[PDB]
């Protein structure tokens, strides 16, 4: 299984970000909204292939989860789709990027602004997040905001749709990877 | 589903599918209550779940 790869929970499906590890322990991380009182996570919408359980959850405020591994024989890419990925960034205005999620697939675009803050409504305030005019839709949270080998962010949420066009806000994978001490590979 | 909150600027993106009554399934609450907001209050729920 690799980034962009459909995951479900309990309650609904988003799309693994990157998998990344600490010594020799395996997660992956994905946004917190779709983190946020989930346990157990799955490969099929039927349940019958288990991959962890959620072992860290921040939203609001910031928009990112990581799962621990439980499945030792699944395949654990350190790719999105076929994408090797080696490294994270920082991303900078005017970045080529490009997203993979479930329910759309690989779409690219730029970023257009750092920062941004993003009201979803209801006292669910994210901040720091990287805007760009990549299209995303339900189904597609989580996952991953690339750019060549280089990881950037996670699909957290924004407007509009693929047929139309859109603007989608990306959390940014440093922070995340900070946060918990582990690395992509 | 009560949208009476709605419009919202951003809807996040995960999928718990409802039904509209334009038979066109909406991947989550805030997609389908901006939906009826921009429908002028005519789109409607027709069942929870895929269409």
């Amino acid at each position: 299984i690799s980034g962009g790869d459909a995951i479900y929970s309990s309650t609904g499906r988003c799309s693994l970000g990157f998998n990344v590890r600490s010594g020799s322990t395996y997660y992956f991380l994905t946004a917190g909204h779709c983190t946020d009182g989930a346990t157990t996570w799955w490969a099929n919408s039927a349940r019958t292939t288990v991959l962890g359980t959620t072992s860290g959850s921040s939203f609001p405020n910031n928009d990112y989860g990581i799962v621990r591994y439980t499945n030792t024989t699944i395949p654990k890419d350190g790719t999105v789709g076929g994408q090797d990925i080696t490294s994270a960034a920082n991303a900078t205005v005017g970045m080529a990027v490009t997203r993979r999620g479930s329910t759309t697939g690989t779409h690219s675009g730029s970023v257009t602004a750092l920062n941004a803050t993003v009201n979803y409504g209801g006292g669910d305030v994210v901040y720091g997040m990287i805007r760009t005019n990549v299209c995303a839709e339900p189904g597609d949270s989580g996952g991953p905001l690339y750019s060549g080998t280089r990881a950037i962010g996670l699909t957290s949420g924004g407007s509009g749709n693929c047929s139309s066009g859109g603007t989608t806000f990306f959390q940014p994978v440093t922070e995340a990877l900070s946060a918990y001490g582990v690395s992509v590979y | 589903v009560d949208c009476s909150e709605y419009p919202k600027p951003a809807c996040t993106r995960e999928y718990r599918p409802l039904c509209g009554s334009d038979n066109k399934t909406y991947g989550n609450k805030c997609n389908f209550c901006n939906a009826v907001v921009e429908s002028n209050g005519t789109l409607t729920l027709s069942h929870f779940g895929k269409c």
